[PDB]
């Protein structure tokens, strides 16, 4: 029923310089919001749990931030190897999860 | 010749949740276990350390009835030496067990139409359960990596979760009753003998 | 590592039917409620089905909640989808998922009852199914 949005539709940014994705809910979330990457050709994977708490194997370089209605994914230094899409999924108490947009991370 | 309060124990109107076992002890009476036995309602009779027959013919200090209700496949895993989330997390019973287990279909009794929710069994916990041994702590289980201070999150959460017992599903759901006897000869005074 | 693989999926004509088998290798899906994400390529991740640990409660998506029959086997470790009647918005690969518990309604959730935790840390591979003539 809630509709997440992304408002960074594509983000063309040269390596080494701060990213931010922007995620808003229609709901009150209270921190119920993980964030997921997908590089092509592979399938997506869980960045963080939480609104905040960065999971397991992921570098410290991402962060989170935020909370009740909007929340924010902030990547400390961008590499060749932080190029994917990424998606801000829901998980609150009612089962009709809704994903994200999606945002554009590409080179220079 | 005062017989034990089996009546009570076996058709009590409501059975305590698997993840909490009612326990009851019973001593100074004289037991029929025989009328047990006779009844054709109990589906599963195993009996452990000792045989059915001959079980009037033996005395203990105290027997221990443990009831509660689990679903028909996990009725399984109520046998010394077995592994799952009744036998691990719920009720361990001793790989050297003295005792029987007793189960018996309630489908009727528990299941309505809307569903019967009220049992629940524990899903989580952090070391595997001592045998005899009853915890009904709800802390927020941590599945590692994050402590969540005690807030249901991703790889944090409630241990316990509630049965459906829907009124027509399959035999593996249906609400199995499970009274468990466990007869301690705890020291050399013995109460607990059968009918002469 | 833990791993989903699928099969099942392929192409076929609009209005057929086709059957999804998920396999969980080196871990148990006893109690997590497991789902069926169809990711469509051109659009974001799309939640399709949920099926609950036990399987006696399952919920679908709005779009395909009349078609789509979710079911569990936990001794076999597999979870199937018995697609039926596709359509065109149905083209895309579709993932296997691992969300949170689904907690059935009790004394603690009266309300009847609460996902938590519902984050997919646990994809398949995808199987694509194409509604092609
Ligand atoms: C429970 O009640 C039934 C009759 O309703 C009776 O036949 C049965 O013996 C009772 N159970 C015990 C343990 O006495």
């Amino acid at each position: 029923e809630i509709v997440m949005t992304q408002s960074p539709a594509t983000l063309s940014v040269s390596p080494g310089e701060r990213a931010t994705l922007s995620c808003r809910a229609s709901q009150n979330i209270s921190a119920n919001l993980a964030w997921y990457q997908q590089k092509p050709g592979q399938a997506p994977r869980l960045l963080i749990h939480g609104a905040s708490t960065r999971a397991t194997g992921v570098p410290g370089r991402f962060s989170g931030s935020g909370s009740g209605t909007e929340f924010t994914l902030s990547i400390s230094s961008l590499q060749s190897e932080d190029f994917a899409v990424y998606y801000c999924q829901h998980y609150n108490n009612w089962p009709p999860l809704t994903f994200g947009g999606g945002t554009k991370v590409e080179i220079k | 010749t005062n017989l034990c309060p089996f009546g009570e124990v076996f058709n009590a109107t409501r059975f305590a949740s698997v993840y909490a076992w009612n326990r009851k002890r019973i001593s100074n009476c004289v037991a029929d276990y025989s009328v047990l036995y006779n009844s054709a309602s109990f589906s599963t009779f195993k009996c452990y350390g000792v045989s059915p027959t001959k079980l009037n013919d033996l005395c203990f200090t105290n027997v221990y009835a443990d009831s509660f209700v689990i679903r028909g496949d996990e009725v399984r895993q109520i046998a010394p030496g077995q592994t799952g989330k009744i036998a691990d997390y719920n009720y361990k019973l001793p790989d050297d067990f003295t005792g029987c287990v007793i189960a018996w279909n309630s489908n009727n009794l528990d299941s309505k139409v809307g569903g019967n929710y009220n049992y629940l069994y524990r899903l989580f916990r952090k070391s595997n359960l001592k045998p005899f041994e009853r915890d009904i702590s709800t802390e927020i289980y941590q599945a590692g990596s994050t402590p969540c201070n005690g807030v249901e999150g991703f790889n944090c959460y409630f241990p316990l979760q509630s049965y459906g017992f829907q009124p027509t599903n399959g035999v593996g759901y249906q609400p199995y009753r499970v009274v468990v006897l466990s007869f301690e000869l705890l020291h050399a005074p013995a109460t607990v003998c059968g009918p002469k | 590592e833990v791993q989903l693989v699928e099969s099942g999926g392929g192409v076929v004509q609009p209005g057929g039917s086709l059957r999804l088998s998920c396999v969980a290798s080196e871990f148990t899906i006893d109690d997590y409620a497991m789902h069926w994400v169809r990711q469509t390529p051109g659009k974001g991740l799309e939640w399709v089905s949920l099926i609950s640990g036990d399987g006696g409660r399952t919920f679908y998506a709005d779009s395909v909640q009349g078609r789509f029959t979710i079911s569990r086997d936990n001794s076999k470790n597999s979870l199937y989808l018995q697609m039926n009647s596709l359509r065109s918005d149905d083209i895309g690969l579709y993932y296997c998922a691992k969300g949170g518990i689904f907690y059935n309604p009790s004394r603690f959730y009266y309300p009847n009852g609460r996902l938590v935790g519902s984050a997919f840390d646990i994809w398949g591979q995808g199987t694509m199914v194409t509604v092609s003539s």
